[PDB]
């Protein structure tokens, strides 16, 4: 056979068009591209000066200037960086995918501490997103000053410059399109720089005509500090960084600074604010506050993948030297990366909270603002429930006004306790004075008060703590450590009241699953408890009010109500006597219903048709008044 | 105002839905007889199946299946579901040697003398023993029970087949969650998966044997074994489908 | 001579290194228990390339191989110890300017977390693996 | 002066590497791209054959075949389209960013009805995301069969082929990399084709070996129908399309098919399902089931930009001939476009709902499943709020079991009603039998019953309907269409009960704002209403249960309670007499508290410390029983 061999070619005209029209979605990024090129130019000269100081004889100040001109629609960017020789000017701005920066880095001897941005070779051309024409003036230490010019028409020109000498450096002039003039506004420039390029090692100064004189404002006043060794940073320094980062006035509450080494590497700063913002979980569109940077240029922010929602109050920065960025440099090619970053960020946040917890006063401040986030995390994060649970604090029947940990509870358990007891409800007082704890209190058993709606979702996922199960005192089957004599007496009581249990069930019909004799009450005649599984009275009332709910399921899902009788109450005993004397006594029937409704309310259930209930009360009043 | 949501897990919804234990209503003064016992159980079974229907209808996503498919799935698997319910009750009160059909109807080896209980109970007991061996949790139980409902389909497919499969996947994931929360090495979570999964597949065998027996007592009117009408109707309709191989058994493990 | 640029990544059993020399000539790859040496002439200018890599952890040179294509030279090294973590390719921690991670083929393989178990394809693999328990 | 002019260059090696390593984030798209190329090839031959039928003498079928081969570890795509000449293999595959498809289109006479997919000239090289060598065999009607081959090493070769003739067509053979074998699986191929290319106009057949034959399965069996004139599509045709698209076992409830012409053009199909999906609200990952296609190729889904959240139950397709896409063809450039599309989709959805509402009982079916979505839309969408309000249906005191519109309410209003009366609450009966509507019922006034938690949000935006304001019957003061004689009587009553009111106020210090005489009760003794601002009793009940809520505002929006007295109630008259006779009579203090607490149960409030209430009752019981 005969086989012909060809080299690959490219069509320059279409290539230029694609760069301009299909690579970038946000026109303003052209400014960060030009700034990034400038910081590289400055690093190159700085690097060379390390071994040959004469390199800076042409000028020692390394900085970036931005000079808009509304009188002639241009924007000029000025560097004092290394510049380009005629040959470099032609090869690098002249060639679509040539990167001088990349070549430089490859040429460098390891371990030079240099990190530059610019491996693609395409980016200068983003200037044409807003510019009609671009003019570049350059002076290199080894050559004459030259001017490059192009409208991206497939050609460009080079001539020897005749203007003022720059000493060393570059000047890039964008001749702007008439319909892209907001870029000449002081406000707009500041917004762009602040968002994308504020963490640049060289100062950036904006030159603005005002009434005349030209003002000179440095924009990048805050240094990245996450690049410093953590042990050399004081709290005051972290605080100032934090404030300028978050536009707070208040200081930070807590901070971690750490790094991850390995095939995938990064550094990060995580801050806990002193007050929860006021929009958590309501904003809905804004999800986390962790910004991701590569070789300190901003890449992305509102990324759901970096942090689980329960940690959406952490403010912070993640910075990596090497990530697989997209051609636009606005995203990553490998989403699998985010998963790893997330595993590590979560792990460290939990360490911070654990450490914070050792400072009792600061922990109290923290918990008061973010306890909902912890509880949410327990509900959703199955991996860390074990650790999150140790951060919980609750009021208990024995804590007065302090909130205590589950471990603290455990240290006070009696030898015969096998369970951790708790009650859920609407308020601290409704639960504290509840009938459901009358015996537990009598016996000196401590009960945990859980009074936030979120507690219903949280406790459901806890089940056990350090081997002790959790027991709701509003459920059937509550067991207390008990004496033999008492157990025998309870059996006798169950037997003698069997007849009311039957009669009352017959009267109540479907209003109750069963009627039993109580072992948890002391002074209240009765109460209503729910079945072991599933919903309790509080879960039920909560589910009924979530608004965006399936109404068709509420016809199946309801708490199963059991009525318990206090065998030693005087109402119950006279009731037993009457009920046995006449099973159809109207008086009995009315009393049973009244007790049921009363118990139902005190037990936390909404009362269906409260008007009927009220009418019974009104009749009692009328009787008392002789009406 | 805004409306942020927080939802319960499927497992907790299943905990709510799950029906109560029914009493047999057996008069304990009545002496044992093989047919008296089986009749009592058939009448109970009737009530349990009725409840099973109500139960299935409450399962999230089930209701959106073509109605005809819902009925099909219930009939195809009703025996599997009952075997699990029995398993659970015996396991939880184990007593490895007793079957807990109902409170009151607790059957020991010396009561389990019916020729079928002297034979077929080996399978009923098997399920209890396996739940025991693996120390199955309640949440795992509920997840598995739900999957049994979805284990048998017509060989010709369901009218709402795509949805059926989506639902099946939902419950599979829930199982896994119930396993994972037990903690331990990831390989242990996978072993446990594997083992529970094997248990589910093995119930096809259990059911097959029980049904063969059922059909025989159902049809053989020689014995005084009565059935509630509902089961009799179900049994009648399933015998000819069963016997023709028109029912496809789904397995997790092929072998 | 200059080093060729290269990318790397790994898996439980193997370490992969790709030397990015297009239109290579005279490719010589030396696999030693603790060291990898690459030597290549190539590209349009016949530039001489040399890469001496002092490895992080030992390999089995008798289960190592390479394949030359017109686009690149791929070397596959067998890890001396299966499951060994390789946070870096080399013994020393200095950054090498010419070496980077091949993120497009990077995998967090040392991750057996309880992701959704099914994931039927992942699942099936795991059931086949548990089938060997 | 002397100015040199230069042309732009490449750096083909780097360009090739960017295309392969930086442009595409996924890999599955290599199939997407190769299929799209075949589609263009097929359209080109089809088009030419329209004027010269001999062009199809070489073959009449126009189709695409996919043939994986696991022994060779290759994947072959076979086309029957126009093919390439030697010159084209070299110019089109050997030149980056050259596009034959684009040139073809430019050379066409408008308005030829051909619309091809392809402009950029780089998609072919996505093949190297999974290959290894790529071999292309072509046969064009005007040339010999040739084989092109490359491994993207900077060059490629061309040789005359020697193997089996193809007649006419293109064969692309991808050798696969060792670890890319997943793309040879039947399952994986089907998933990819369905996701991206199911609406390609030519049939695609997948050839898979099975136990010992090749199974030939067509994948793209469903035609896009949105391209057809709406008047030619029967409901049955929409039905089948719909079911194929959604996998429903039943037809859609309603469909709207429309197009938009202008500087932005598109066509779309929007379907309303017969059943709300379970997890409609609860699935937080999948929202907005509207897919966006460009020139029948899938671009994106699950985008928050296309339609409001409250319309997320609508299934559908938007297909646009000329949107400006990103180089990856995964996202749209100029995202502002999506706002226009959104504006149009919403108004057309509302148009559809209105049409359904105008005359069908099917509207009841719709509403039963989606009333929540309408109400939510009222809460959030202010621009369409008026339209949305007419889609609401409510039960009223005069509708029996029908739900009626606000227009129907208006139709039946009395000539003296200047207001629309409504009540909110927990259940239909709890509301219907409420004390708050006793007098309104007496006068024959209709009251709207709102019993879903979502309603409480809806009413905060609805202030009036057709100029008639909405008034809650549970608020501080009602205007009733009273007679003049009635008004003076009300004044007389206020006067005689003034002393009682001040007495009760002191007894109830800080439990009420004031005690006043009622003009809304008939048979019930007192009840509790709230201040004009802020929350109603029902709103408070709901807000307390939202879990992810800020508790600090509970003492702010709580609103205040007012107790209203029925001057004609026998309890109240007895009370007035006693209270005036002795202000400090203990029995008065006790009666007043009991009435207060009872009033809170009839009105929708929880009691604080409900145990006290229960105890008051237990004492009344004990007295009745002689204990
Ligand atoms: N202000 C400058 N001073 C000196 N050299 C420059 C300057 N701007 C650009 N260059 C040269 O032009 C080349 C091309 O830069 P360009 O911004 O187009 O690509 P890049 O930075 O290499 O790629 P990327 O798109 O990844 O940023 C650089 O590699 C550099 O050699
Ligand atoms: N199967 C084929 N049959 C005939 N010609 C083809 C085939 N595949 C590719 N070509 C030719 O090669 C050219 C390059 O195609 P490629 O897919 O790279 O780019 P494109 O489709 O023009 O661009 P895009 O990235 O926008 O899809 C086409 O314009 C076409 O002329
Ligand atoms: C061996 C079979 C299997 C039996 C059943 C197994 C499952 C089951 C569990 C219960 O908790 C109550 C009843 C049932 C549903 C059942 F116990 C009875 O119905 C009788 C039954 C069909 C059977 O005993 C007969 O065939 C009797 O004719
Ligand atoms: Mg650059
Ligand atoms: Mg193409």
């Amino acid at each position: 056979e005969e086989v012909e061999t060809f080299a690959f070619q490219a069509e320059i005209a279409q290539l230029m068009s694609l760069i301009i029209n299909t690579f970038y979605s946000n026109k303003e990024i052209f400014l960060r591209e030009l700034i990034s090129n400038s910081s590289d130019a400055l690093d190159k000269i700085r690097y060379e000066s390390l071994t040959d100081p004469s390199k800076l004889d042409s000028g020692k100040e390394l900085h970036i200037n931005l000079i808009p001109n509304k009188q002639d629609r241009t924007l000029t960017i000025v560097d004092t960086g290394i510049g380009m020789t005629k040959a470099d000017l032609i090869n690098n701005l002249g060639t679509i995918a040539k990167s001088g920066t990349k070549a430089f880095m490859e040429a460098l001897q390891a371990g030079a501490d240099i990190s530059m941005i610019g491996q693609f070779g395409v980016g200068f051309y983003s200037a044409y997103l807003v510019a009609e024409k671009v003019t570049v003036i350059t002076k290199h230490n080894d050559d004459e000053q030259y001017a490059w010019e192009s409208s991206a028409g497939g050609s460009f020109t080079v001539r020897t410059d005749t203007g003022e000498p720059m000493g060393r450096g570059t000047k890039v002039i964008l001749h702007l399109k008439e319909d892209q003039t907001e870029y000449l506004e002081e406000r707009r420039i500041k917004e762009i720089v602040k968002k994308h390029s504020q963490f640049i090692g060289y100062p950036i100064t904006l030159f603005v005509e005002k009434e005349k004189y030209i003002d000179q404002e440095e924009l990048n006043k805050t240094k990245p500090i996450w690049t410093r060794n953590p042990d050399d940073i004081t709290n005051e320094e972290y605080g100032e960084f934090y404030k300028s980062l978050t536009n707070d006035w208040e200081d930070h509450l807590a901070v971690k600074h750490f790094s991850v080494e390995g095939q995938l590497e990064f550094r990060a700063l995580l801050f806990v604010p002193r007050r929860a913002p006021f929009d958590l979980f309501e904003n809905r569109k804004k999800k986390n506050n962790i910004k991701l940077y590569v070789r300190r240029v901003f890449i992305m922010d509102n990324c759901e993948e970096l942090i689980p929602e329960y940690l959406n109050f952490i403010r912070g920065v993640v910075d990596s030297e090497d990530l697989p960025l997209n051609i636009s440099r606005e995203m990553l090619q490998q989403s699998k990366i985010l998963k790893v970053i997330r595993k590590n960020l979560v792990k460290k946040c939990l360490e911070l909270f654990t450490e914070l917890a050792e400072d009792k006063e600061n922990y109290k401040k923290f918990y008061e603002q973010f306890s909902k986030n912890i509880k949410l995390g327990i509900h959703e994060d199955s991996q860390n429930r074990k650790k999150l649970s140790e951060l919980l604090r609750y009021y208990t029947s024995a804590s007065g006004d302090e909130m205590v940990s589950l471990k603290d509870y455990c240290t006070r358990m009696k030898e015969n306790q096998k369970h951790i007891y708790y009650i859920t409800g609407e308020t601290k007082d409704q639960v504290a004075n509840s009938a459901f704890v009358e015996r537990l209190r009598k016996h000196g058993l401590e009960v945990i008060y859980m009074i936030e709606p979120i507690d219903e979702y949280c406790v459901q996922q806890l089940k056990e703590f350090e081997g002790k199960t959790l027991v709701s005192v509003t459920k059937e089957g509550l067991e207390l450590p008990e004496d033999e004599e008492e157990k025998k007496k309870q059996e006798e009581k169950k037997t003698k009241f069997e007849n009311l249990c039957k009669i009352m069930k017959d009267i109540l019909e479907k209003k109750v699953e069963k009627v039993v004799v109580s072992n948890r009450l002391v002074t209240s005649p009765c109460c209503i408890v729910t079945s072991t599984y599933g919903w309790t009275a509080n879960m039920e009332r909560i589910m009924k009010a979530q608004a965006l709910r399936d109404n068709s399921t509420m016809g199946y899902m309801a708490a199963k109500k059991h009525l318990e009788i206090n065998p030693d109450h005087s109402i119950i005993e006279t009731l037993r006597q009457k009920a046995e004397a006449d099973k159809n006594d109207k008086s009995v029937k009315d009393l049973v219903i009244l007790l049921y409704e009363t118990a139902l309310l005190s037990s936390g259930f909404s009362l269906e048709d409260p008007q009927t209930h009220a009418n019974r009360i009104y009749r009692m009043i009328k009787l008392g008044l002789g009406i | 105002a805004t409306l942020p949501q927080l939802t319960p897990t499927l497992v907790s919804l299943l905990e709510v839905i799950e029906p109560e234990v029914l009493y047999a209503g057996y008069d304990s003064s009545v002496p044992d007889s093989t047919w008296r016992i089986m009749t009592t159980l058939n009448m109970l079974g009737g009530r349990q199946v009725i409840a099973a229907v109500k139960w299935a209808k409450a399962i999230p996503g089930f209701r959106n299946l073509h109605l005809d498919d819902q009925m099909t799935l219930l009939q195809y698997s009703w025996m599997s579901l009952m075997a699990f319910a029995l398993g659970w009750r015996s396991y939880r009160q184990s007593s490895a040697n007793l079957l807990c059909f109902a409170p009151d109807l607790i059957i020991n080896e010396q009561r389990m003398t019916l020729p079928c209980m002297y034979d077929q109970c080996k399978h009923m007991l098997y399920v209890s023993s396996e739940l025991h061996r693996l120390q199955v949790s309640y949440e795992e139980y509920l997840c598995m029970k739900t999957l049994l409902l979805l284990s048998s389909v017509p060989k010709d497919g369901l009218k709402s087949q795509e949805l059926f499969d989506e639902i099946r996947m939902t419950y599979i994931k829930e199982l896994g969650k119930a396993i994972v929360k037990r903690e331990g090495n990831s390989s242990q979570n996978w072993q446990r998966f594997y083992q529970l999964t094997k248990l589910l597949d093995s119930m096809h065998e259990v059911v097959e044997n029980l049904l063969n027996y059922c059909f025989q007592t159902f049809l053989d009117k020689t014995m005084s074994i009565e059935f509630p009408e509902m089961l009799a109707e179900i049994i009648t309709n399933q015998i000819p489908k069963y016997s023709n191989g028109n029912i496809k058994k789904l397995l997790f493990h092929q072998k | 001579m200059q080093p060729a640029s290269a990318k790397w990544y790994d898996r439980r059993d193997y370490v992969f290194i790709e030397f990015c020399v297009e239109d290579s000539k005279d490719v010589n790859v030396n696999f030693e228990k603790s060291k990898l040496t690459f030597s290549c002439l190539g590209g349009s200018d016949n530039f001489k390339h040399l890469n001496e890599i002092d490895l992080f952890h030992c390999i089995d040179p008798n289960d190592s191989k390479h394949k030359r294509t017109d686009r690149s030279i791929l070397c596959c090294l067998r890890k001396g110890e299966s499951g060994q973590s390789w946070p870096r390719l080399t013994k020393e921690r200095a950054k090498l300017n010419w070496l980077s991670v091949d993120f497009n083929n990077w995998k967090d393989w040392e991750d057996d977390s309880d992701e959704d178990m099914s994931n039927f394809d992942r699942f099936s693999e795991m059931m086949n693996n548990m089938g060997g328990d």
